[PDB]
Order: C-alpha cells, then sequence, then structure tokens
C-alpha cells in the first residue's frame, strides 16, 4: 500500500517535462509499481528460501525479473539494473544511495521494504540498487507511451484512459499488468 | 587519536609549535565547557516553551479523540497546502461524511510510520497495536536532566498499560575523561517500561530450541532499551530524538504526508 | 525531510482523498493548529538566537587567546604546554612526539593554522582551490557575531598585511528571517537567509584570483564575498543562495568553535 507518487511524477519531467498526471492516473501507476515489487520480491524470496543463510543478492532479483517480466522488457530492465548497480559500486556533501545509482526511485526505502517483508531475510544493498531502476525502468516505459497518447489526445495531463491505451496497446506492458 | 586527518603534519611540527597546538587543545576544552553551559540553557528553554506548546497539543489530542468539532476559521483551512481552488474542492467532495465517524483514526499509527526512522522500528504486528495510540507526549526535566516520551493507550487486547514512558537520562557536561568529544547533550541511560501484555500478545519474546527466550523485531523493544550495547542505545536515542523534536510537534505533517525524506 | 508542495504528490494522498467529509475538516483544524504551532516554534528559535548573542560574550576570551597563540604574540603557559596534543595519547606516547622534530626559533606561531582547519572541513575544502591557498596562509583570525534588528549573522576574516589585497578584514553578512513565510508556513524549519551581503575586495594589480582572461568569473573561494543576490535584487539563483549560507554555517557553528579540532584532524567525517 506504498506510494511512489512523488518519485514517478519526477521520472514523468524527465519522459514529458510538460505533462501533468492526474490523482487517478497516479493511484493506477503505484498499483502498477506495487503489484510488479510484490511479484519480483516474492519469487526472488522463493529462489532463496533454498541457500544457506538465506540473502537477497542482487543476482535474485535478477533472476525473479527474467521470469516475472516478459521478452523485451526483461532485456531492458536487466540492462538498466545491471548498469545502476555498476554506478553505485563505482559511486563516492554526502550523496544518497538513489542518486549515487543515479535513479530517482527511492533505494533506501525498497531496502526497508525487503528487509521488513522478510523475503528470505538478510538483504544485500546491491539488491534495492537493482529493483528501483527495474521499477523505474517500467515506470519510465508506461510513462513514455501514456504521454505519448495523452497530447495525441490534445491533453497534457495523463488521465487513466491514456493509462490504459499505453499498457494494452503494448504486448509486453499488456502482459506484465493485465492482473492489475 | 592517532587517526587524526592530519598527524603526519602534527609529527612534523617544531617543538615550540607543538607547544602552541597544545595552548590550543587547553583553551578548546574551555570553549567546550562554555557551550555546555549554552546546551543548558537552551535545555531551560525548552522546558519553558513547554507550556507555550502545550495548548495547541492539547487542541489536537481532542481534535483527535473527537471531543471537540472543527471550528469555521479551522474549516476553511486547506487540507492540503500544495493543491489549488479547483482540485481542492473536488477533494472535498470525494467522500461524503459520515456520522459514524468520530475523530481520526490511526493518527498517531499513521504519522509514526511515515517517518522513515520510526517506520524502520515498525513491524506488521505492531501495526493493529499502534491503533490504539491516542497521543504521544513529551517533556523535559532538569533533575535529573533529561526528558521523557508517553504514549497513549486506549484500553485493548494487547497489554493492560494505559501509558507507555520512555525516559532519557541526559549528561549536559563534557565528559570529564573525554571533554574534547564534546558536542551537546549525551544519552547516560535509557529507561523504559514494562508491557503487561495479554496472554500470547507479546510480540516482542519468542521461544527457540534448551529452549531460550529471544528477542522478536517489534516497535516495543523501544520499552525494553539496553560489547553491541552501545550501537543499540545510539540507534534508540536517535529515535526518540525523532519522535520528541520531529514528530510530536510536526505530527498532521506526518499523517498527510507532506514531510517526506530522500533516504 | 522536506516539505512537498505538490499536495498530490503527498505520500498518504490517496488515504486523505478517501477520508470522509467530517474526518477531512477535523484535518484541516490540525493544519490550522499546526500554523499555530510554527509561530510559537519561531518565537523559540528567536530566543535561541538571544542565547547565542548572549553567549558571545563568554567565548571571546577563549577565541582571543586563540588569536594570540596563533599570532605568535603570546607564549604558552605551563599549564597549556602540559595538555595533550592529541587527546588519545598518554605520557609515553607524547614524550616521542615532543622530541620528534627540535625547537625553530624562526617560526613564529602557528603557520597556515586558518587554511588547514577551513580545507580539512570537507564542505569548505571544495570552495577553496589552489591559487586561493597562499592567500588563506595571510588569514590571522576568523570571527563571527549575531545581531537581534537587524536579524543575522556576520562572519570576519582576518588577514595579515599581504600581497594580494589591502583588506584587513573581509566581512560576509547574512540577514535571516525567523518568522514563518506567509504564504507557505507550513515548510518553516528554523531561520531562513533573506540575504547574504559580501565585501569589495582591493585586489592588487594583477592578482584577482575571481577573474580570469578568457574576462570572466573564476572558481575561487573569495567568491564567498560575491554573494548570490536575493529576488529582490534580480530562478536557480536561489539554490546558490541556500548553497553560500550552508557554507557560512558550517564556518560559523562547526569550524569557528572548534578550530584547532580541524588543525589536528581530530574530527572527522
Amino acid at each position: 500500500k506504498e506510494s511512489y507518487s512523488v518519485y514517478i511524477y519526477r521520472v514523468l519531467k524527465q519522459v514529458h517535462p510538460d505533462t501533468g498526471v492526474s490523482s487517478k492516473a497516479m493511484s493506477i501507476m503505484n498499483s502498477f509499481v506495487n503489484d510488479v515489487f510484490e511479484r519480483i520480491a516474492a519469487e526472488a524470496s522463493r529462489l532463496a528460501h533454498y541457500n544457506k543463510r538465506s540473502t537477497i543478492s542482487s543476482r535474485e532479483i535478477q533472476t525473479a525479473v527474467r521470469l516475472i517480466l516478459p521478452g523485451e522488457l526483461a532485456k531492458h530492465a536487466v540492462s538498466e539494473g545491471t548498469k545502476a548497480v555498476t554506478k553505485y559500486t563505482s559511486s563516492k556533501k554526502a550523496k544518497s544511495r538513489s542518486s549515487r545509482a543515479g535513479l530517482q526511485f527511492p533505494v533506501g526505502r525498497l531496502h526497508r521494504i525487503l528487509r521488513k517483508g522478510n523475503y528470505a531475510q538478510r538483504v544485500g544493498a546491491g539488491a534495492p540498487v537493482y529493483l528501483a531502476a527495474v521499477l523505474e525502468y517500467l515506470a519510465a516505459e508506461v510513462l513514455e507511451l501514456a504521454g505519448n497518447a495523452a497530447r495525441d489526445n490534445k491533453k497534457t495531463r495523463i488521465a487513466p484512459r491514456h493509462l490504459q491505451l499505453a499498457v494494452r496497446n503494448d504486448e509486453e506492458l499488456n502482459k506484465l499488468l493485465a492482473g492489475v | 587519536g592517532l587517526l587524526s586527518t592530519n598527524f603526519d603534519m602534527i609529527q612534523a611540527l617544531p617543538l615550540n609549535v607543538k607547544q602552541r597546538v597544545c595552548a590550543l587543545k587547553n583553551l578548546q576544552m574551555k570553549t567546550i565547557q562554555i557551550e555546555s553551559d549554552f546546551y543548558k540553557r537552551v535545555h531551560e528553554l525548552e522546558i519553558e516553551f513547554e507550556g507555550k506548546f502545550k495548548s495547541t497539543f492539547d487542541q489536537r489530542k481532542a481534535i483527535v479523540a473527537g471531543e471537540v468539532e472543527p471550528t469555521k476559521e479551522q474549516i476553511d483551512t486547506p487540507i492540503l497546502e500544495g493543491l489549488e481552488g479547483d482540485q481542492l474542492a473536488e477533494l472535498y467532495k470525494a467522500a461524503e461524511a459520515d456520522p459514524s465517524a468520530k475523530g481520526i483514526k490511526d493518527f498517531w499509527l499513521t504519522a509514526l510510520r511515515t517517518h522513515d526512522l520510526v517506520a524502520e522500528a515498525i513491524e506488521e504486528h505492531d501495526v493493529p497495536i499502534l491503533s490504539y495510540l491516542t497521543d504521544v507526549t513529551t517533556a523535559a526535566s532538569k533533575d535529573p536532566a533529561g526528558f521523557k516520551i508517553e504514549f497513549h493507550f486506549a484500553t485493548n487486547p494487547y497489554f493492560k498499560n494505559q501509558v507507555l514512558t520512555k525516559t532519557y537520562l541526559l549528561g549536559f557536561d563534557p565528559d570529564a575523561e573525554a571533554p574534547l568529544q564534546f558536542d551537546g547533550p549525551h544519552v547516560i541511560r535509557a529507561v523504559g517500561d514494562t508491557i503487561e501484555w495479554e496472554d500470547g500478545k507479546n510480540v516482542t519474546k519468542k521461544a527457540v530450541k534448551l529452549t531460550k527466550t529471544v528477542k522478536a523485531d517489534s516497535f516495543f523493544n523501544f520499552f525494553e532499551p539496553p560489547e553491541q550495547a552501545e550501537e543499540f542505545l545510539e540507534l534508540d536515542y536517535e529515535m526518540g530524538q525523532a519522535i520528541r523534536d520531529t514528530i510530536i510537534p510536526r505530527a498532521v505533517l506526518f499523517y498527510t504526508g507532506e514531510l517526506q525524506s530522500d533516504d
């Protein structure tokens, strides 16, 4: 039941700088992010419930992402998560984990939610970085398509109907977000 | 002490210059003693202002509990500061009045769990317990120097206590054995409160198999404070500071979530 | 912690939205009560400011004695000499250090004291460029004082006679607002900078490290004495203004009270 609205909004300004988003469309975005997060986390736990300490690493998230996300979304998400981890382990006023990874989505909060749900409890620092990049990539893809549909319909604000056009008319987003 | 950033420079200093640095160390100790008096006066200032803050917090508790009704001047305050006229009127129309809903349910639970530091301490089995929290208050003292935080719970099936008290004892003087540390008031002791749990409700304890009783994760270990012992106390104190300095004075901003952090 | 000025981005917006109207109106009352709490807090911060002014007279003597030591104007007393140069070390370990370098009668005071202290602080060190270094060697003292009317504080940088500029004191002044912003009252977190006021540096010919020929502004610590202007004198400029103020706070609140600990590097990050 978590809110990523401020991060979803910052991502929106990156792909569509002069486009807004309605409050109901923002609720739907949050549902997308929460649903994908829960599914990715539940499988990352199940895959790490069988090693000794049960420690969710960047590599468990990577495998859960390959399983949950379809085809090309999976390849691009894995690309994004890999780059975020590499930039994060390469990185150094104290800079937040999200900005060290070059991300808008909140690494620290996702670490807390991962550690909390006891999904194979013990979480490595790379895992929220990778997962934040995956959810941010998915948010950016949806927002890009929904923004395009919005100003094709002569609007400057993403409405719920622009999200459904973005999702249902994209083969892989539709398979990923069908149950939501 | 040999970890100092500029040790090699210090070592190379000629002796007559070294003695001047020593003089500066002695003068620095005197500065810190004066700083200690400053913090004592600030602590008294905080005590003085408790009476000034009290009425706003009382009125807030009465509103949260449903004991008093909002005035017209109160009703005309925007529920969220950020909104424009149009969007605000929508928001007020999104859900009709419900006369069976008294006060503001889950106010303190929502406020506490929206703060990222306190959210770290809240487990899911703590959530229904914190639903019974009706008020959170704080007060400071000169004798013994420190402050307390009190958590008021309505009658509930989890424990019998009606007030859970957390007390911090503070040292305001520089440590005679390390005077140059002094960074302000520092915790001597934390004193919690014994929770009188109803049968089978103690989420702070679990057994593992000899059969031992070990600590389970829960917000309510906040009321059982402590070579690791210094790591717990500092993070316990910092959570206490957050509640006293940040959450209590600005509770409704955490309830609405208008105060955010980017960890 | 930041205040979310876009209300629809509020973390608990959907919960708020779903609240029945009679509950919403109770939250509205709490917002009104919160504004009153903030007004009382602003009075608290004014009282703290008064306390800081009051204690200036008490701190002054320790800082003055420090400047005299740094300049070589006074000799350490026996009790000062017996104070360990580094806090952790015991008699045996100290006698090592005190024998590691023989006295040098040509060395007066503590050369480069304030330069070293400032450059050991990570925030201020970022602002010190290499052509600033020989100028800051002439810094004999850094002082600060606060005022009630007009509300704010100043930092004064005292320079010995030097070939870079003629000024003996460079002053940086911050005017602070202690009241909540009437059009955005809920964000109030304490005093906020209204304006920063610098000082005119009377550079000797060809020594102005704040200027370069491409004539453009060059990077230099001494641009601290050309602060960014407030809006009533002109955007991105207000983030520049906040970063200037933050460095002023670092110097006043941290480096000045604990200068020798930054000189030794006993204060770490």
